C-alpha cells in the first residue's frame, strides 16, 4: 500500500517540475513540490503555502516526467 | 502622492539586454513593476544572480525551446501570486504568459508571436490572437481588474506608424490584426493608457535594426498595456524615451494613480 | 475490492477511459497503475489524482 | 457495518436487478442495475460497467418498488 | 461509542415517524418520513423509497420539537 | 456558450409594440422562450414575429386570448411536442417543448390564478397533475430545462413584504410547499439562486407607476432545469427593462453547449 | 476539540456555525458527540461534525 | 506527522499571521493559538473554531523556515 | 489641545505605523495621512476616514518622544 | 472643521461608494446622497438615513 | 444651519405616514410611523406609544424612498 | 426647556403612569418617574434609584398616553 | 443646570448612603461616594476610584433618601 | 466645575501611580498617567499610548491616593 504516490511525489520534488494541483473548487495551484508528508504536501510558491491532500484532487505536471 | 510606475521591455533576450547594460538601467530606475518579455532562455539562465535586480523578486516562465522566447517580470513588492500558461498550446508550449497576482489587481504579461519571420508565424500569431479573445471573454468574467503588459506586434491605428502605405502588406497593420484589435478595443470596451493620456502622434516603441529607420524614426507602436476601463481612469501619464533603443521594442514608460499592495 | 480487477482489466486492456471527478469535469487517458492511494492516468500529461475525490471511472468502449 | 442496513438493502437490488437511479454528490444521475458491491464501490451495468465511489453517491432512488 | 447521541436521536425520531426535512451539503432539501436507519446509512419512505447517505447529509430539521 | 431567454410577453402583439421583436433580434441568444401568446398559430406565423436567423415554432389555446405559447430556436430542433394529457393543458397550449440532443427544452406557462377562485382551482389542479407527469419523468435519460413562469414565489428571498402577500395568491401555503417539493424532493434546482444567491430580483411587478418607483415584485419566473444540467449554470441575470413586459426578460447561460 | 466544544455548550454561549455548504446556521449547543452537535434553536436541528466548516461563538471563551 | 504538526508548532510559536482558505473557498484571516490532530483555533476578533476537513491551504502572510 | 495636536503633528510627520483601536474593540492597522480637530484620515492601501468619537486608544507600534 | 468637508464631497462628485460600519460591527455600503453636521444618507435600497455620531470608520470602495 | 437637512427630511417622512423601520445603536430593530419630534426627542405612534431619544438611534429606515 | 421633551415628562410624571425605561445597552428599568431634571431622571419604586439621561435610549409608558 | 442631581449626590455623600453604580458596560461597581464635582465622583471603597459620569447608568442607594 | 478632575490627574502623574484603566469595551488597561489634557491622556507602559477621555469608564488608583 501507498509504494505508488510516494515514488511519483518524491521523483516530482527532486527534480523541481513546476506542478499545478487543481484543487477539488476548480482553482489553480502551479508550484513546486517543496515536500511531502501524511496528509500534507508543501508547495514552493513565493508563500510556500501548506495544502491539505484531503482537499487537493489532481497533480499535473506542466512537462511529462519519467517515472 | 500615490503613483505606480510599470515598466515594460521586450528585451529580445535578457543576454543582449545584459550586454547593453539593462539591469543597470533598470536597478537605477527604481519603478514598481518592470516587466522583460522574450527572455530567450531557460529560468535556470534567468537563475544567475545577475539577472536578479535587488529589492524585487524574480519569476519567469520559459517556452519549451530556450531560445523559442519566455517572459520575465520583476516587483518591487511580493505578488500575492504568480501563475503561468493559459490552456492553450501556443501559449502553455512556449511561455508566452505569466501572471501575478497583488490585491483586486493582477498585472499579467503577454508575448505574442512576432509573426514577421514565416508565414507559419503569422498563423500561430492568427490562432493565438483567437485564443487570447476567447481567453479574455472567459477571463474578465470573474471579478478582477487586469493589467495586460504584452507586446502584441501590431499597430492599432496609422497614428501607431508613419509611411503605413508602404506597411499596409506588412505585419503588424494587416486587415486581420486591426480588425482583431479594433473588436478587442472597443467591442469589449478595452483601452489603452498611453493614447488616453496623450493622443500623440510620432510615439512609437519598435524600430527596425535598420538604422536609418531609427534615424528618421519609423517605428511601431506594438506595445500596448490594454487594461480594464475600470482602471484606465487611474492613468497619470505615459512616455517613451527616444534614449539609445534598448531592444527591438524601445522603453514603455506609464505612471499610475492606483498603488498595488500585496 | 472490485476496484482492483475493474482498474488493472482497464490497465491490461488500455481502454481509453473516461473519468468523472468530484467537482464533475469529464477527464480523458488511458490507466498507466494505480494503487489505494492514487491513480496514474496514461494522459499526454499524465496527471496523478488521490483516491479520495474520486466519482465514478467509465471506458468509453464496451 | 456494526448494522449493516445498507447490506440488506444492496442485496434485495442485486438480486432482483431493479432498475436504480444512484443520484451524485455533484449532481449528475446514472441510470443502471446494480451488478456487485463493496465497501468503497458499486458497479452499475448499462451497456458499460461504472466504476461509481460509494462516498461520491447523494441518494439512491430505485424507481422499481422493493419490498422488504 | 460512535453514535452515542446519534443513535437515540435518530431511533427518537423513527419511532415517533416526525416528518423530518433533511438538507443535504449539495443544498437539495429533503423532505419525508425517517423509516430505518443504521452507521452510515437513512432510509427516506415517501413518494419514492428513498435512501440517502449519512455523509452527504449536511443537517435534518424536524417539522414538530421531539 | 448556451443562452436562454424567458419572456413571458402577456400578449406578442404588445411586445411587439414595446420593441420586444428589435430587442430579441439584437439579443444574441440560441433559445427564446416567449408565453402567453394570446393569438393563433396562424397569426404567429406572420414573418413579423420570425426573428431573422431562428427557427418559429408556436401552439395556440382553444381560445387565442386564453394563452399560448411559443418558441424559437437558432438552430432546427430534433423534435418539437405539445400538450402533457391534461385537460388543463391540451385544451390551452399551455405547454410545448422542443427536443435537442442530449437536452430538450420545453415552454411551461402555469394560470396567473389571481384574477378569481376558478383560476386557483385550475391552478391547483395543473399543479397536481404536472407533479404527477414529472414524477413520472423521473428516471427518464433526457435532462430538461422547464423555462416557464410558474406564477409562485419559492422562498421570502424572492419577495419583499411577504407578510402582506402570504395571504394573497402566488404565496399561499400549498403553492410554495408544492413547488419546495417539486424542487427538493425530486431533486430539481435552479440555476439562478445557484450561480447568485441574491436579493431582491423580481420579474413580475404591478404595471402600476407606484410598485415600479417601490419595485414590489413577485418572482414568477423559474428555470427548473434537471439536476444534469445544475452544475453547467455560468450565470443568471433580470435586466430591469422599461416596462417591455410584466414579466422582466430571464436570461440565463450555461457551460454546456448545444447540438442537433 | 472536546474540552473547546464542552465548554462552548455548558457556558451556554450563543454559537453560529458555517457548514461547508456556506449556510450560516445559529442556535445553541445542546449536546455533541465523536460525529453529531445537537443544535437547539426552536427544534432539534442536528448537525454532522463532518459538514461543520467553522464554529463562530458570540463571545470568546 | 513529520512535516504538518512541526510546520504548525512554528507558526503558534512564531505568531505569524496566517490566511486560511476553506474547501469552498472562502477566505479567512487570524493566527494560529493551538492545534489539533483534527481541528484548529483561529483567533481573529473572535475565536473562530475551524475544522481540519475544511481546510483547503494554509497561506502565510509571512515567509517562514522550517527548523 | 496642548497635548493632542503635538502628539497628531509628530506621527503624521514621522510616519509611523498605529494601531488603531475602536471603541468595540477591534484592533485596525494603516498610515495616517492627515488629521482634523474631530476626524482623522486613516490609510491603508485606500484612505480611510476615521471618526474620533469611534476610537478608544491609539497605540504607535514604535516608540515617539513629544517636542 | 478643515478636511472632513471637502473628502466628503469628493466621495460624491467622484461617485464612489462609502461603506460604513456601525459601532456594533454591522458594514453598509452605498453612495452618500448628502451630509449634514449630524446626518448623512446613504443610498440604498430605501433613502436609509445615518446619524454621524453612530459611524465609526469610512472606507471607500476606491 | 445645524438643522437645514434633517428637519425638512424628517417631516416629510412624517407627513407621508410612511412604514417606518427604526434601528437603534445596540441594533434591535422597532417600526412604525413617526408623528411628532423637535430637537432633541423623537416621538413614535404604533400600538404602544414610544418615546425615542436621538442620541440612541443609528439609522432610520423608511419603507419607501421619499424625495 | 424643550418643545416636547419637558412637557412630555411633566405629563408622565402628573399621571404618574408606569413607565419602562431601556438602556442603551438594553436591559429595562421598571418603576414610574418620580422627578425629573436635565440630565437626571428619577425613579419611583422599592428604592430612590436615579437614572441618567444621557444613558437613557427609549421611554415606552405602559399606557398611550398624549402631551 | 444639575438642580437634581447635586442635591441628590450632596444628600448622599452627607448621610454616607452606600450607592452601587452599574456601567453601560455592565461591570459591577460598589462603595459610597466620599466627594464629586460636575464631571467625575471619589468613591470610598478600598481603591477610591475616579469614576466618569459619562459612563455611568444608574446609582441605586442601599436605603432611599430623600 | 472641572475642580476635582485637575488635582486628581495632577496627584496620579506626579507619584506615578499604576492606574488598571477598564476601558469601555472590558479591557484593563495597567501603566502609569504620563500627561492629561482637555479630552486627552497620556500612558506610561510600553509605549506613550494616547487614550481619549470620553472612552475611558473607571480610572482606579489600586494604591491609597489623597488630595
Amino acid at each position: 500500500g501507498h509504494s505508488l504516490q510516494d515514488p511519483y511525489l518524491n521523483t516530482l520534488r527532486k527534480e523541481r517540475v513546476p506542478v499545478s494541483i487543481y484543487l477539488v473548487n476548480g482553482i489553480k495551484l502551479q508550484g513546486q513540490i517543496e515536500s511531502f508528508d501524511q496528509f500534507v504536501i508543501l508547495l514552493k510558491n513565493t508563500v510556500s503555502q501548506m495544502v491539505y491532500k484531503h482537499a487537493i484532487s489532481t497533480v499535473v505536471p506542466s512537462r511529462p516526467v519519467r517515472l | 502622492g500615490p503613483a505606480m510606475r510599470i515598466i515594460s521591455v521586450n528585451v529580445n533576450g535578457i543576454q543582449a539586454a545584459a550586454e547593453r547594460g539593462l539591469l543597470s538601467w533598470l536597478q537605477a530606475q527604481n519603478a514598481d513593476v518592470i516587466c522583460l518579455q522574450d527572455t530567450r532562455a531557460s529560468a535556470f539562465d534567468l537563475d544567475d544572480p545577475s539577472f536578479q535586480l535587488d529589492g524585487y523578486f524574480l519569476y519567469a516562465c520559459d517556452a519549451e525551446l530556450p531560445e523559442q522566447g519566455g517572459v520575465a517580470l520583476y516587483s518591487r513588492l511580493q505578488p500575492k501570486a504568480v501563475i503561468s500558461g493559459l490552456g492553450f498550446e501556443t501559449a502553455d508550449r512556449y511561455g508566452r504568459y505569466l501572471q501575478a497576482d497583488f490585491d483586486k489587481v493582477s498585472i499579467a504579461t503577454l508575448l505574442l508571436p512576432s509573426g514577421q519571420s514565416g508565414d507559419e508565424s503569422l498563423n500561430q500569431k492568427f490562432k493565438f490572437m483567437d485564443d487570447f479573445t476567447h481567453y479574455l471573454s472567459k477571463q474578465r468574467r470573474k471579478r478582477r481588474e487586469y493589467i495586460y503588459c504584452g507586446s502584441l506586434y501590431v499597430a492599432h491605428q496609422k497614428m501607431d506608424v508613419k509611411n503605413w502605405r508602404e506597411c499596409q502588406q506588412m505585419p503588424g497593420f494587416l486587415a486581420p490584426e486591426r480588425a482583431w484589435l479594433d473588436e478587442v478595443f472597443g467591442n469589449l470596451g478595452y483601452a489603452d493608457a498611453l493614447r488616453e493620456v496623450s493622443r500623440e502622434g510620432d510615439q512609437f516603441s519598435w524600430w527596425p535594426d535598420s538604422e536609418q529607420a531609427e534615424m528618421l524614426n519609423l517605428g511601431w507602436r506594438f506595445d500596448y498595456q490594454v487594461l480594464t476601463p475600470g482602471l484606465r481612469r487611474f492613468v497619470r501619464n505615459a512616455k517613451l524615451p527616444r534614449q539609445p533603443r534598448f531592444s527591438q521594442h524601445a522603453p514603455l514608460i506609464v505612471d499610475y494613480d492606483w498603488q498595488l499592495s500585496i
